[PDB]
């Protein structure tokens, strides 16, 4: 299987390249190795871009 | 420097 990411705090993006967000959203990476963010995937607005990878956190 | 790598925003 996969591990899917948390938010673990809301974040409003401030460039459409990156994904504005809620506590508790879920995401899938799409990219999560060329840097601190991440590209992803949120399976609430079927969106996808950029998230900052210290506000999620792993399925645990 | 890309997106990837821009500063993270400070935690809340």
């Amino acid at each position: 299987g996969v591990t899917l990411f948390v938010a673990l705090y809301d974040y409003e993006a401030r460039t459409e390249d990156d994904l504005s967000f809620h506590k508790g959203e879920k995401f899938q990476i799409v990219n999560n190795t060329e840097g601190d963010w991440w590209l992803a995937h949120s399976l609430t607005t079927g969106e996808t871009g950029y998230i900052p990878s210290n506000y999620v956190a792993p399925v645990d | 420097v890309s997106l990837a790598r821009r500063p993270l925003p400070p935690l809340p």
